[PDB]
Order: structure tokens, then sequence, then C-alpha cells
């Protein structure tokens, strides 16, 4: 569907941070709200709507993790999002 | 059309500014521009707000009210308006949503300090209008000379970078806190809020932003 991203993956790691990718939805996006938790408190930042990449830091070693990412619209988490389950 | 621009001083938000301006018809409503005519005009308020800017702080939240309030009173703003630096802190954006000030975009501009604080050096200035240049990053078509007036440009005194990094501290505890107040409203309802990468070169940053808009 048009506003939900494809392809979420993690694609380079240290024992506590990694960067995600994905392939952008086909809507314009006006930014991304991307929130992650162990699978404890949601933590959540946002990007520019123009990038398909993002860092998180702080992670504990060998713990489940799971890390959504929405386009958003113009209005907060206005499209569904996509997720991942990655084990650091 | 009302448009809000949010960034950090230095992020290019007047450069945009202009963009907006000339597309949509609506007049562009600096509360820096505004302050630097009462500094000009020579009023003990203005002495006192052109000694509070020279240290890169915040004149009070109050008198900035006041003076938008009757700025966007005017005929220009009837069809809508574009605000650039304000609302800057959290007490400025209350006293817009109690007095039922309601805006259509809140367009962030996402730019590093050291970035912020690099282009500032090449910052060209036509004193009179307030239009920006840079010498290498936005020329004017002529060196040194405004481009639809062709007089000539100066540079700003307080752009040392002294006075820059004392705006970026203020920036930070005063007006960044304003990213989640307008994220909260974009989630509500109330506004459509975006975030643009402003690293890119001016043109980019244009395209950006022409993509959002509507
Ligand atoms: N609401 C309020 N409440 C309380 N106090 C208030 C207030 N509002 C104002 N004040 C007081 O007034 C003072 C001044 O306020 P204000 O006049 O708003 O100045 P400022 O806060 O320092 O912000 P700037 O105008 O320097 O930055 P800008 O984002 O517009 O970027 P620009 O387009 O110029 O670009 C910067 C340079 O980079 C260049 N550039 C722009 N875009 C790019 C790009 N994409 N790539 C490369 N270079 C670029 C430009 O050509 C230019 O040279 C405040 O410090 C405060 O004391
Ligand atoms: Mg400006």
């Amino acid at each position: 569907v048009s506003s939900v991203p494809t392809k979420l993956e993690v694609v380079a790691a240290t024992p506590t941070s990694l960067l995600i990718s994905w392939d952008a939805p086909a809507v314009t996006v006006f930014y991304y709200i991307i929130t992650y938790g162990e699978t404890s408190p949601v933590q959540e930042f946002t990007v520019p709507g123009s990038k398909s990449t993002a860092t998180i830091s702080g992670l504990s070693p060998g713990v489940d993790y799971t890390i959504t990412v929405y386009a958003s619209s113009g209005h907060g988490r206005d499209n569904s999002p996509i997720s991942i389950n990655y084990r650091t | 059309m009302r448009i809000i621009l949010l960034g950090a001083p230095g992020a290019g938000k007047g450069t945009q500014a202009q963009f907006i301006m000339e597309k949509y018809g609506i007049p562009q409503i600096s509360t820096g521009d505004m302050l630097r005519a009462a500094v000009k005009s020579g009023s003990e308020l203005g002495k006192q707000a052109k000694d509070i800017m020279d240290a890169g702080k915040l004149v009070t939240d109050e008198l900035v009210i006041a003076l938008v309030k009757e700025r966007i009173a005017q005929e220009d703003c009837r069809n809508g308006f574009l605000l650039d630096g304000f609302p800057r802190t959290i007490p400025q954006a209350d006293a817009m949503k109690e007095a039922g000030i309601n805006v259509d975009y809140v367009l962030e501009f996402d730019v590093p300090d050291e970035l912020i604080v690099d282009r500032i050096v090449g910052r060209r200035v036509h004193a009179p209008s307030g239009r920006v240049y840079h010498v290498k990053f936005n020329p004017p078509k002529v060196e040194g000379k405004d481009d639809v007036t062709g007089e000539e440009l100066t540079t700003r005194k307080d752009d040392q970078e002294e006075t820059v990094r004392k705006r970026l501290v203020e920036y930070h505890q005063m007006t960044a806190p304003l990213i989640g107040y307008y994220s909260k409203e974009a989630e509500a309802g109330n506004t459509k809020y975006a975030k643009v990468d402003g690293t890119k070169p001016v043109a980019e940053v244009r395209a950006d932003l022409e993509k959002i808009l509507g």
C-alpha cells in the first residue's frame, strides 16, 4: 500500500548500536517517526522525510528489540508502519 | 495559507521564506526584522532589545507576542502569512493557541550547529529589506549588490562566531522544545508538521519544500 515503507532491515551494527534502512513509501513523506524498545518504555525520534536510513544507539547486547518506522503524511502517526525484530 | 518556520538560528529559514512568499503571495513576518526596526527607531526599549540581541539572547515573550499580533492584524496578512523565527518559546506558542491563531504547516529545518557556524562566515545582507545572500552557496548576481535594487550588501556585526554560538545555546535551551510541542499538535490534527534536511544546497532544500507544500 502506498503509505507504508517496505524492506526494513538492519544494515550495519556494533554490539550497542545499529543502522536501519528501508525503501520509502510511494507517498510524499513529511517526516519519519522511529520507535524502538525491548521485544520497558519505548523510545522515539524523527528523521527528515527525504531520508531512508536511521541510527539507533544505547542498545543492550544480546537483547531482542522491536524497531518500528512510520512515514508521516503530516499528522503524526497517520499511516501504518513497518517493524522488524532484531537481537543485538 | 499560514506557515511557521522552525529551526536553529542560521539554518536557512529566511532564505527559504523568500521562495514561499514569492509563490503563495503571503508576507514574511520575521520577528528579528521587526526587532531590528525597533532598534533603528531609537526608543529606550529598542536600546534594551539591541543590548539583548548583541548578547545572543531572546527578547521577552510578551513584547514579541504583542508585535506579532499587531503585524498579523494588518491588511496584507488577510490571505495568510509566513512566521519566520516566531514562535520561539513555549509561552509564545501557547499565546498563539490561546488567541486562536491556527496554522497550516510547521516546517522544521534540520541543520547541525557546526555547519551553521561555518555558513554564517559568508553571509551578506541587504540591510533595508533584510534579504540574505551567501558569497559561495547563494551569491548575488553581481558581487556585493542586492539583486532587485542594485544597492550594496553588508555584513552584520552581530555575526561574530561568538554571538552565533550564544544564539545556538539559547536555541537549544528555549526554542527546540517547540519541536515536541508542534509534533503533538500535528498528531492531534491541528496542523501538518514536516522535517527537511537543511544541509543540502539551497536549490535542493527548496525542491524538498516544494514537494511537501501545496
Ligand atoms: N520570537 C522571538 N522571541 C524573542 N526574541 C527574538 C525572537 N525573534 C527574534 N528574536 C531576537 O532577534 C534576534 C535575531 O533573530 P533572527 O533575525 O530571526 O536571526 P537568527 O535567530 O540569528 O536567525 P538567522 O536569520 O541568522 O538564520 P536563518 O535561519 O534565517 O538563515 P539564513 O536564511 O539567514 O541563512 C544563513 C546563511 O546561510 C546561507 N544559506 C541558507 N541556506 C543555505 C543552504 N541550504 N546551503 C548553504 N547555505 C545556505 C544563507 O545564504 C545565509 O548566508 C534573536 O537572536 C533574538 O535576540
Ligand atoms: Mg533569518
